[PDB]
């Protein structure tokens, strides 16, 4: 906005099964 | 440790480590630790923060 | 292994190895309750019943 | 005594294996979710974390 | 007049080794313990600390 | 961290009109 | 006479006296 931050082509994501972090791409 | 001491020599025997975790470690006084599974240490003389 | 600085009183080491200390409790019928209690890496009935 | 009684029953134990919502039967999930405002079934269930 | 005075006791054994059985009640019941032949179905090693 | 995932039913909350209600196990 | 680690009974107890399940 005023002054820049916009980035981030990000979510973050755990398959379920507890949280397992990694999917490993799909 | 022993009394002015450098090294603490540490062994566990054999055992399974399937779902460890790691450790942690910090050093505490032998005067200031109370013993845990007495109902009374006749030996524990101090009561500043344990 | 483990170096530690001199020191002119007698201490302890404090080793913590980190593990799952797991408390599960069920009732199956009024009044009545019942627990499993189980570790991993670390744990008691190991090597008795 | 050892590693053939951990490995099966880490499912059974909940440090392994599904998680709380896929656990439990649904009639309980829609219970806790309906009274979670005022009387919470949460943080007494184990979520796995792999 | 006889002054204060405290308790002390001892007792003593000579010509005793003493005996910790391996079993989960502490009696004998045979000679290969019943812990004994539960080490057999529960092939294992195990390292000992006393 | 040192241990903390001992968390809830991973629900969300309950659909409604007009805010609040109570469902129970329906 | 009788003395210690002798004192057999061999036999057990209880799954011999006939149950069946449900």
């Amino acid at each position: 906005d005023i002054n820049f931050s916009s980035l981030a082509p990000r979510h973050g994501t755990r398959p379920f099964m507890g949280t397992w972090s990694d999917i490993g791409t799909s | 440790i022993p009394a002015n001491a450098t090294n603490v020599p540490i062994s566990i025997p054999s055992r399974n480590w399937a779902a460890f975790r790691g450790w942690s470690f910090t050093r505490l006084k032998t005067k200031e630790t109370p013993s845990l599974g007495s109902g009374f240490d006749p030996y524990f003389v101090y009561s500043g923060s344990i | 292994n483990f170096e530690v600085d001199p020191m002119d009183e007698s201490t302890l080491l404090y080793v913590v190895f980190e593990v799952f200390d797991v408390v599960r409790v069920h009732q199956p019928h009024r009044g009545v309750i019942e627990a499993v209690y189980l570790r991993t890496p670390f744990s008691a009935g190991n090597a008795t019943t | 005594m050892a590693t053939p009684s951990m490995l099966p029953q880490w499912a059974y134990m909940h440090i392994a294996g599904q998680d709380a919502s896929e656990y439990l039967s649904p009639g309980l999930v829609q219970f806790a979710r309906a009274t979670d405002t005022y009387f919470s079934l949460g943080n007494k269930f184990r979520n796995p974390t792999v | 007049s006889a002054v204060t005075s405290v308790t002390q006791k001892k007792f003593l054994c000579d010509r005793v080794m003493w005996r910790i059985p391996f079993s989960s009640n502490f009696m004998s019941m045979g000679a290969l313990t019943d812990l004994g032949q539960n080490m057999l179905y529960a092939n294992s090693a195990h390292a000992l600390d006393m």
